[PDB]
């Protein structure tokens, strides 16, 4: 009949797909919380997030790409820094003014160092 | 743990200092303003975010920063009085 | 482990696909995976619709009589029915045009569906196989190209079973023939065919095999113009997709215009719900599309774009000159629709309906008669009557439709307004001077300068989501009454009582109720029950968003914290839980201005298409 | 020399000019410089100093003379309105639809060569305006 | 009591509240010299001796004239405790921080909270009452005690020599680099944590980005196996006058300046 | 820590403390057997009558079954808290953290069956 059909499959598969599965689902999403890879990829510092970013380091030292990346690091980007820091001494000692005592490496020293160890990659003892 | 910074246009009001219910806030000798004394924020671990110092400050904007970061809650950030994570 | 708070969740999940916050599938070949999973599950889900309409369905009984039989959808098991409701529910009807799809494609048996089932899980399969191995190489899929090559191939697919075909000469092997051999299967008469009230399959299939075609030149035309003048300066996902956003809600609007107007499925019109349900859903997606680019236009300004003198910097200058005069616009469109709609809502109470202020959409009626109408309606523009008129389904305006559409015109132009003022206001206001360094979402800038309450641009659009709805509720009401009054036959009822708000109340909202309500009573229950417990479910939920709208944290926050207390204190469960594990904590700010605005939106599209089903069933 | 508010000023702003001037050059090697993304494409510079478009916007045909641009966008235009005109109002090709007899192929190749014609004399005062 | 609290130690109901925090949230550490702001900064110690843990303190006479209060901290629930030690001149009464009325004692005095908020506010309220070394301890599960508020014995108020600044950035707020300048760093999402030459680096960058004119066009990289292509462009004479290029431009703009 | 009467007057600590939970000189098996009968026999209570099936002959076996997916799902629950937070409440030297909870929590589901099945006994007979 009509009705025969949807109703055996429904009584095996509607309690299994509402029930096993719904109860399943939350279950395991319980325990998703209590595992150690829960959110890994959102939480920060996070073992598997932080293994994850050492094996993307080692590989990029590894395996350098012919194609030019984003720097990380913006300086990072400059071919010759030493040239940049040159010209910029070169600069500065064109503009000083009068015979100033700073120079240029000690300045950017001072721009580069930073103190906030509550900042997270320096909570880690990093 | 939320983000607290200090920038240079603090005058050394000891204002923020005073408002901070978590004693985040502390009063560094500096050479840059007149009072000869700046703001620095090295207990940020104890800071709620309640962002009483932003309001007791007096310059143009805020010389002290609190920014707030949901994604790196503490139980010290999240003012927990019944659930200890120690 | 789990030593985290209930903030976690709402927090991850929040940005959960945020996948550019993901540096584990950061690169765009994940984004690629992402979007074949997505498709897998469109067409698993369109599997779902065919496999219990073939399953459980009257499709064989369906083509045959497309204006005698109702479709139905699958077949209902709900084990609470009782006895009578079991016998009185034979299944679950059909709110969507899948049959008159399925029809107009030329399925003709319930095997053509089952095998259609088989071929969509099928191609989920495949779409999984390719989200499997995101690469460079899959990057090349897609494209415009592709995209018209799928309309050449959809053509092809209507002509094979264009109701002509069986009359057409194989044009591929005894060559094109006469031009009546092509119309066979490629015409274009224009509008509706009359019969099936419909386009014909013939029009449908010249109409893809031309987009198609067209579609190939433009794109070939576009990657010249990347040839000399080759800038891709400002390259975002967020771009991209507010990009795609837009044209894709410009398109699906357009599509629920031109497919009441115009429908493309045989016996459409006929069923008079399905044709409402299909406008009302279409629109409501198309304005969720676009306010979504405009959301990722302005996250895009939030934390991708670089200042320079381009065509965003122009816009970032005089901010304040486009936040201005959308305020103006919307200040006057609103002061203007307002007052006359009360104007005649003090005319019709005080006993002189003849004193309201109508006036005469004589721009849209010029238009109408001039370019659109083949006979004489309104006389102004253009008298002239057509010898050969071709069919459509474009309603005939009236005094109320001008104010209509200036209603709907003040809530397009405050939705805009919200959601350019949030965009441009990310780059910073004089309250925040410096947001551009806060994210595109955060609670608040604290108590201090006054207050900065819903200051975050992602507040922006929590903010125009209720104008957008409010929008969409408004021309979804406009073209709900309408056709309602176009299909009872009224048409003068709609074109006097639409002047005034208390005719909106009235006529269509406590009108169209009253069968709707009588789901359920005393008496009994009939096939209307599930839509009138819909509809007070749908309350329910609108009322749970008041609550997380009306109050917020810090109140709840104390509240959980003494029910930690009363846990905590309790016997037989302090042994058990200390709160350190998943630590129950309020909802944050932002994810409960989302949840808020969640439960509203959910109990808005709930609550009407239960009366949309109600009304026009 | 007890250092200056201000001397600290001039040196961030002397570092920023230098930076700002030394990355556009070859030595920083940034993604965004790449061919096709933010630069002007090695050998073909767009425009210079003032924003004058060069020959070198045109692509292909960047070296075709101001004189054979402007005779190809009037006979692209001529040809374009005659197939516009014929299609439409001179002999209708509609309306020859409607007769039950196809398209004239020769109306519709002349009316797809208007926009050739509007890009056409686009590059032709384009390559005048540059003396080519 | 067992109905009136949890039979098990505080400890047995903790569980593994640490090693789980350390996985659940690492992010949540603190930093090398918690109380203080630089390394070589006395750090004074301090012992259970001086200040025990709440649960081994029974009608100490250091406590004030308190009569017990459901708004305490979570006895065997929570572990760690926040301690104050202030002294007095005189027996007056003062509010709690969990709310109620306690009652000071002549001389030293002691008291217990869960939150270090609840201790400033007490020390608020008390310094308003002209009082003078108050102390602020947290006891940790195991019972190590780490001295707070004044940290190096002058209270944050006062400038003390010795104090490094500490998340002191050397401009204005607006100053700092924009998100989408710092893309694709470490700092993209916190652009405040950057520092003033990555800022300044940034900042530079999008100005020379805007000047196509003079911008190089960083040739493509040879990735196909096949031959080079030869092309029709001379990289090393487009190298060489952007050399020339860039040094006339330093040179006007440092005569600009 | 406060006193009341209700929770640290002698009769509130020898009766929580004599209640399966905290009895002495009960095993975790004794402790879920108890606290499970309990709960089975009133769990057979709110379903056979106040039900779909009330006035059927078989209103106390369907209120059986009820009860016993009731303590089946409970006792699912108290293994997922198990799992998740091992409670160490009642766990013996050694051993491993959370098993005294969850031997609690199994032979809680075997009472619950147990005393779900004699309330179904006292209802067909008597
Ligand atoms: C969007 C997908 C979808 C949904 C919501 C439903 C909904 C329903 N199906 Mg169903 N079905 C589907 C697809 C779907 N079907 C497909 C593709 C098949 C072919 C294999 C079937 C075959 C099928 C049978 C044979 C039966 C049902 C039945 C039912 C009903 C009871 C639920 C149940 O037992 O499901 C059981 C469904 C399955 C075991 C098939 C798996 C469902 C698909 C393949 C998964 C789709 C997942 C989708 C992509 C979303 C994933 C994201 C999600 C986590 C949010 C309910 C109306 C039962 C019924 O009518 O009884 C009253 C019943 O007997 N369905
Ligand atoms: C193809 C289109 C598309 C794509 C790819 C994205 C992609 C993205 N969006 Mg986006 N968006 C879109 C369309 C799109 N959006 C549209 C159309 C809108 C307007 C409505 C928005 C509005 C929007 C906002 C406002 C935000 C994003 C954000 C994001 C990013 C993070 C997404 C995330 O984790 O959300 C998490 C997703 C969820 C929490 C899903 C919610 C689950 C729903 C509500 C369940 C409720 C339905 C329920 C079953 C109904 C029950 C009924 C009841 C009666 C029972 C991500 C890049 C975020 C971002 O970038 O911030 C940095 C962000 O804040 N989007
Ligand atoms: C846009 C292109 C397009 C689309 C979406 C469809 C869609 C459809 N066609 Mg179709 N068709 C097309 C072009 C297209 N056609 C063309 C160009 C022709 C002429 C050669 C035909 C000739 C044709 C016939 C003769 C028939 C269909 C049928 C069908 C229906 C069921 C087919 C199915 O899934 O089972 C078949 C497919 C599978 C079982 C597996 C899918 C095949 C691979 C594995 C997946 C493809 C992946 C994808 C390309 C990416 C379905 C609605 C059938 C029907 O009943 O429709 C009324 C039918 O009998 N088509
Ligand atoms: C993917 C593209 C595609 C494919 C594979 C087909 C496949 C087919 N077309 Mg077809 N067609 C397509 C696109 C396509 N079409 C488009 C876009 C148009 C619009 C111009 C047409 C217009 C068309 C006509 C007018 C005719 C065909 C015919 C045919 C059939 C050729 C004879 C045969 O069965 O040989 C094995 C075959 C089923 C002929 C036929 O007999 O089909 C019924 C025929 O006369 N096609
Ligand atoms: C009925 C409810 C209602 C009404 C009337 C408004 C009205 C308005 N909202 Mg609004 N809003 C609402 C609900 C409502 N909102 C909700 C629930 C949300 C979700 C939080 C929002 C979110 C929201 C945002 C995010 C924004 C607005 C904006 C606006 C203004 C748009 C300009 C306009 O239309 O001016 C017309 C004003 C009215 C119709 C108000 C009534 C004025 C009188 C009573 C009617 C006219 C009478 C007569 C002509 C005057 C007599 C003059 C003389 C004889 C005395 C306007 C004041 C935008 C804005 O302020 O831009 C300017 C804006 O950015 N609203
Ligand atoms: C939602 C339904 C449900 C669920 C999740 C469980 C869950 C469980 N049952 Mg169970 N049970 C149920 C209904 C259910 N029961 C019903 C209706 C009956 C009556 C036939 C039983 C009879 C039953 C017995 C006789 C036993 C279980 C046992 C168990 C456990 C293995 C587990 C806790 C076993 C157990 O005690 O585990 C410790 C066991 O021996 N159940
Ligand atoms: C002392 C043990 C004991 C005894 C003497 C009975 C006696 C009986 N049971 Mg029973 N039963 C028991 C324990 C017991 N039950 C337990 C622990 C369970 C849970 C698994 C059940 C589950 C159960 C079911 C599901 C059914 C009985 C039925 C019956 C009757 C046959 C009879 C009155 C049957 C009945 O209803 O008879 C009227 C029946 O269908 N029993
Ligand atoms: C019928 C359907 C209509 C109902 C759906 C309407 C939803 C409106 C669409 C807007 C969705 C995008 C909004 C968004 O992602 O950001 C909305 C916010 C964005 O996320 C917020 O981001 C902030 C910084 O950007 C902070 O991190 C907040 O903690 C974080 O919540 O997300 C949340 O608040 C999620 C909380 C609710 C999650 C419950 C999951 C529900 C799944 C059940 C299925
Ligand atoms: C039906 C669910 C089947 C669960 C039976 C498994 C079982 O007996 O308990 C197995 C564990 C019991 O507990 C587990 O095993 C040991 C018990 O000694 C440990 O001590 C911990 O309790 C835990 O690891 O329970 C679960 O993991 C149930 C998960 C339910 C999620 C849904
Ligand atoms: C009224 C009242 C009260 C009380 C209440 C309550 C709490 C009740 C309960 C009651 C109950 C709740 C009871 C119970 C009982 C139980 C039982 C009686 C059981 C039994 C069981 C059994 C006997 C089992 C057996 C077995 C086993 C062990 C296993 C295997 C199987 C068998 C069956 C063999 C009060 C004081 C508060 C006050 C007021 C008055
Ligand atoms: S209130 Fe502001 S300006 Fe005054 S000391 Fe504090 S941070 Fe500096
Ligand atoms: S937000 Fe509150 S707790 Fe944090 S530093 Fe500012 S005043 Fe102190």
């Amino acid at each position: 009949a009509y009705g025969d059909g949807p109703k055996k499959w429904g009584a095996v598969l509607l309690p299994l797909t509402i029930f096993g599965v719904g109860i399943t689902a939350m279950g395991t999403f319980v325990l998703y919380t209590f595992s150690e890879d829960f959110f890994w990829a959102f939480v920060p510092g996070s073992k598997r997030s932080m293994e994850l970013e050492k094996k993307k380091k080692e590989m990029a030292e590894k395996y350098p790409s012919p194609v030019v990346q984003h720097p990380a690091d913006p300086l990072a980007g400059l071919v010759n820094r030493a040239d940049y820091e040159k010209g910029l001494e070169e600069a500065w000692d064109k503009v000083k003014p009068k015979g100033s005592t700073v120079t240029v490496e000690e300045k950017l020293k001072e721009l580069s160092t930073q103190n906030n160890p509550h900042y997270w990659r320096n909570a880690i003892k990093s | 743990a939320h983000a607290v910074k200090i920038y240079d246009t603090c005058i050394g009001c000891t204002l923020c200092v005073r408002a901070c219910p978590t004693d985040v806030i502390e009063m560094v000798p500096a050479t840059v303003n007149a009072a000869k004394q700046v703001a620095s924020t090295p207990r940020v671990e104890d800071c709620v975010g309640c962002k009483r110092c932003e309001t007791a400050c007096p310059t143009d904007f805020l010389s002290i920063r609190v920014y707030l970061q949901e994604n790196e809650e503490t139980q010290y950030s999240l003012g927990l009085d019944l659930a200890d994570w120690s | 482990y789990g030593r985290c708070a209930t903030q976690r969740y709402f927090q991850v999940l929040g940005n959960i696909h945020d996948i550019e916050l993901n540096e584990s599938l950061n690169s765009p070949q994940a984004i690629q995976a992402l979007s074949f999973g997505q498709l897998s599950v469109i067409l698993l889900w369109l599997a779902a619709y065919t496999f219990h309409i073939g399953w459980s369905g009257n499709f064989e009984a369906f083509i045959d009589n497309p204006l005698g039989v109702q479709p139905i959808n699958h077949f209902v098991l709900d084990p609470h029915y009782s006895q009578y409701k079991v016998d009185t529910t034979i299944a679950a009807l059909t709110n969507h045009p899948i049959y008159h799809w399925l029809m107009t494609v030329g399925f003709t048996s319930n095997a053509q569906i089952y095998r259609f089932t088989l071929g969509l899980e099928i191609t989920a399969a495949v779409m999984l196989v390719l989200s499997l191995a995101p690469s460079v190489g899959l990057l090349s899929m897609g494209g415009l190209e592709v995209v018209s090559w799928i309309s050449i191939c959809w053509a092809g697919h209507l002509v094979n079973f264009a109701p002509g075909a069986a009359n057409l000469t194989n044009v591929v092997m005894e060559g094109p023939g006469s031009l009546g051999n092509l119309m066979n299967v490629l015409t274009f008469n224009g509008g509706i065919q009359l019969g099936t009230q419909a386009l014909a399959v013939s029009d449908v299939a010249h109409h893809h095999v031309a987009i198609g075609i067209v579609g190939l030149w433009i794109s070939a035309l576009l990657r010249v113009s990347k040839y000399a003048w080759n800038f891709n300066t400002q390259s975002s996902y967020h771009l991209d997709l507010s990009l795609s956003l837009t044209v894709g809600g410009i398109l699906t609007s357009l599509l629920a215009q031109q497919a009441y107007v115009y429908p493309a499925l045989s016996y459409l019109p006929y069923d008079y719900l399905t044709t409402t349900s299909l406008y009302v859903h279409h629109q409501y997606i198309g304005a969720f599309l676009a306010t979504g680019g405009f959301v990722h236009g302005g996250i895009f300004l939030v934390r991708d774009y670089t200042l320079s003198n381009d065509l965003v910097g122009k816009l970032l200058a005089t901010k304040a000159t486009v936040i201005s005069t959308l305020s103006w616009i919307t200040l006057f469109l609103g002061f203007h629709a307002t007052g006359l709609y009360m104007h005649n809502d003090a005319m019709a109470a005080f006993g002189v309906p003849q004193k309201q202020i109508i006036i005469e959409p004589v721009f849209a009626e010029f238009i109408q008669q001039v370019f659109f109408l083949g006979t004489p309606v309104y006389g102004l523009g253009s008298a002239a009557v057509s010898s050969t008129p071709t069919l459509s389904f474009l309603p005939i305006i009236s005094g109320g439709d001008f104010l209509v559409h200036h209603a709907i015109a003040l809530g397009l132009h405050t939705t805009v307004l919200v959601l350019i003022k949030g965009a441009l206001d990310s780059q910073g206001s004089y309250l925040f001077p410096d947001k551009q360094s806060f994210g595109y979402g955060f609670a608040c800038d604290g108590p201090g300068r006054g207050g900065t309450c819903d200051i975050s641009t992602w507040d922006s659009f929590y903010l125009a989501f209720f104008w957008v709805n409010n929008t969409v509720a408004w021309f979804t009401y406009y073209f709900h009454w309408k056709v309602l009054s176009l299909w009872q036959s009224s048409t003068a009822v709609f074109d006097e009582n639409s002047l005034y708000l208390m005719g909106w109340f009235r006529d269509y909202l406590w009108q169209n109720c009253a069968a709707l309500l009588s789901g359920y009573d005393s008496l009994g229950s009939n096939d209307l029950a599930v839509w009138a417990w819909a509809f007070l479910l749908a309350h329910l939920a609108w009322a749970t968003g008041f609550m997380f709208l009306i109050s917020w944290r810090g109140y709840w926050q104390e509240l959980i914290d003494t029910v930690i207390y009363m846990h905590l204190k309790a016997p037989f469960f302090n042994e058990i839980w200390s709160a350190d594990v998943v630590t129950p904590v309020a909802l944050s700010i932002v994810q409960a201005r989302f949840i808020g605005l969640a439960h509203y939106v959910a109990g808005f599209i709930l609550t009407y298409l239960a009366f949309v089903v109600g009304a026009t069933s | 020399y007890t250092e200056s508010a201000q001397d600290a000023k001039l040196f961030e702003t002397v570092f920023s000019t230098y930076t700002a001037e030394y990355l556009k050059g070859p030595m920083y090697e940034t993604p965004e410089k790449m061919i096709g993304r933010r630069p002007f494409n090695p050998g073909e510079p767009l425009w210079g100093e003032d924003k004058k478009l060069t020959s070198n916007v045109l692509g292909p045909l960047k070296r075709v003379s101001s004189n054979e641009l402007a005779f190809l966008t009037m006979i692209c235009l001529a040809i374009g309105a005659w197939g516009e005109a014929q299609f439409l109002w001179f002999d209708p090709q509609f309306a020859a639809i409607d007769r039950g007899e196809y398209f004239n192929p020769i109306y519709i190749i002349a009316a797809s060569l208007l926009p050739v014609s509007f890009w056409a004399h686009i590059a032709c005062y384009i390559q005048k305006a540059n003396g080519k | 009591a067992v109905p009136n609290t949890p039979k098990s130690s505080p400890d047995t109901l903790a569980g593994n509240r640490t090693e789980a925090s350390a996985v659940s949230r690492p992010y949540d550490k603190f930093n090398v010299n918690y109380p203080l702001s630089s390394p070589d900064q006395a750090r004074t110690e301090v012992t259970t001796k001086e200040i025990p843990r709440p649960e081994d303190l029974v009608d100490s006479p250091k406590f004030p004239l308190f009569g017990g209060s459901a708004n305490g901290y979570m006895s065997k629930a929570t572990r760690e405790r926040h301690a104050i030690t202030w002294t007095a001149k005189e027996e007056t009464t003062f509010e709690m921080p969990t709310s109620g009325w306690a009652m000071m004692n002549k001389g030293e005095n002691l008291c217990y909270f869960r939150k270090k908020e609840q201790c400033i506010a007490l020390c608020k309220q008390l310094r308003s009452m002209k009082i003078n070394d108050v102390k602020i301890y947290r006891l940790s599960k195991d019972g190590t005690v780490t001295f707070l508020h004044p940290s190096d014995g002058v209270f944050p108020e006062k400038v003390n020599k010795g104090r490094v600044p500490v998340n002191f950035r050397p401009f204005t707020v607006c100053q700092n680099a924009k998100q989408g300048e710092l893309k694709f760093t470490e700092y993209w999402t916190k652009p405040y944590e950057a520092d003033a030459l990555t800022t300044l680096f940034v900042k530079a960058r999008v100005a020379a980005y805007n000047d196509v004119v003079n911008l190089f066009p960083l040739p493509n990289p040879k990735l196909t196996s096949g031959p080079a292509e030869p092309t029709s462009v001379d990289y090393d004479a487009l190298t060489k006058e952007a050399m020339e290029g860039q040094k006339k431009r330093i040179e006007a703009a440092m005569a600009s300046v | 820590q406060i006193r009341s009467p209700i929770s640290d007057s002698r009769f509130a600590k020898n009766f929580i403390g004599n209640t399966a939970f905290y009895r002495e000189g009960l095993e975790n098996w004794q402790r879920g057997l108890e606290i499970g009968m309990a709960h089975g026999y009133f769990l057979v209570g709110p379903f056979t009558t106040l039900g779909p099936l009330r006035n059927t002959p078989e209103a106390a076996t369907v209120g059986l079954l009820s009860a016993c997916a009731v303590i089946g799902i409970v006792s699912v629950g108290g293994l997922l808290f198990g799992a998740t937070v091992k409670p160490r409440a009642f766990d013996k030297d050694g051993a491993t953290a959370g098993s005294g909870f969850t031997e609690i929590i199994n032979w809680h589901a075997v009472g619950g069956l147990g005393g779900a099945g004699f309330c179904h006994l006292l209802l067909t007979l008597f």
